[PDB]
């Protein structure tokens, strides 16, 4: 009985976990840039381009 | 430089060379790494035709 | 206070941004039409406008100030309030 | 062409010799250098929306563009190695980050 475990040390997949850790930060960060946009138009100034 | 704005001219120079100090510090060094300098050339070639 | 050492900051002021001598700043030239200035360099000239007189103009003369001229004769009308 | 050269002034927007250089220089650049697919041309492009959305947030006073030019600079400093010409754009913004 010849035996050999192969290294596959990057054959992995995300878990559950890592996933949605990082769905929620990236959403965590649009909001936070559009509450950034928010605070910057405080001064009255509009688009217009 | 006399015609033109002076924070815009004062970054571009500033950013150039600190971009040419920044490039020592990759692993290899070849010459087909001068290719990022392709933006601010032009910028620079407005720069010395004024 | 006076209108002739206003202009000779604001010419100032549109130096530093865009980049014109100040002789070509004279009370009875355009902005959009001689100076030929950009609206990204009109936003600017107002900030720097606001950090130095001090004055907040955000909206009642971003579509109603044309000429320098204007723009003097506006600080002078304003100014009652002098907290100097 | 429509971003840097009207900011850069109006001596250097009203003559047409800075325009042909600028272009000359441009090609210069480009042709022997980036026809293919290593990450050059992203950090190149990646440099001047840096520049661009920096020399946007000092005009206006915003920190949003400031913002979107710390998410570009990182975003071109790990396409490959040799983006860490960035921080060039990156060291600059710093003062005008403080203003
Ligand atoms: P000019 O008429 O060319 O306009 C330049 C300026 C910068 C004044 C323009 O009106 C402006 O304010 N652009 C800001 C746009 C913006 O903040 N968009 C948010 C996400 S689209």
């Amino acid at each position: 009985q010849l035996s050999a475990t192969i290294d596959t040390r990057y054959s992995t997949s995300p878990t559950l976990l890592k996933l949605l850790a990082m769905i929620v930060g990236v959403a965590m960060t649009v909001i936070a840039l559009g509450a950034l946009h928010v605070l910057d138009c405080a001064d009255g100034r509009r688009h217009k381009r | 430089i006399p015609g033109t704005a002076l924070g815009p001219s004062r970054r571009i120079i500033g950013i150039t060379i600190i971009s040419f100090l920044a490039m020592m510090f990759t692993p290899t060094k070849w010459t087909h790494h001068f290719g990022v300098f392709a933006g601010l050339a032009g910028c620079l070639g407005a720069l010395a035709a004024v | 206070a006076t209108q002739e050492e206003i202009i000779a900051g604001l010419a100032e002021i549109i130096e530093e941004v865009t980049g014109i001598e100040p002789s070509e700043v004279t009370p009875e030239k355009s902005f959009v039409d001689d100076l030929d200035i950009d609206s990204l360099s009109m936003v600017e000239i107002a900030v720097q406008t606001e950090d130095k007189y001090g004055v907040k103009i955000p909206d009642e003369d971003l579509a109603g100030l044309r000429t320098v001229g204007d723009v003097v004769a506006y600080i002078q009308k304003l100014e009652e309030e002098n907290p100097e | 062409s429509r971003e840097v050269i009207p900011r850069l002034g109006a001596a250097a927007k009203h003559s047409r010799a800075a325009a042909w250089t600028a272009a000359g220089l441009f090609l210069a650049f480009w042709l022997p250098l980036n026809n293919g697919l290593r990450p050059e041309p992203i950090i190149a492009l990646g440099i001047l929306l840096t520049w661009c959305s920096v020399e946007r947030g000092v005009a206006t006073s915003r920190l949003l563009p400031v913002a979107v030019a710390i998410i570009i600079g990182a975003l071109t400093l790990f396409s490959g190695p040799t983006g860490i010409a960035a921080v060039g754009a990156l060291l600059v913004a710093i003062g005008p980050l403080k203003t």
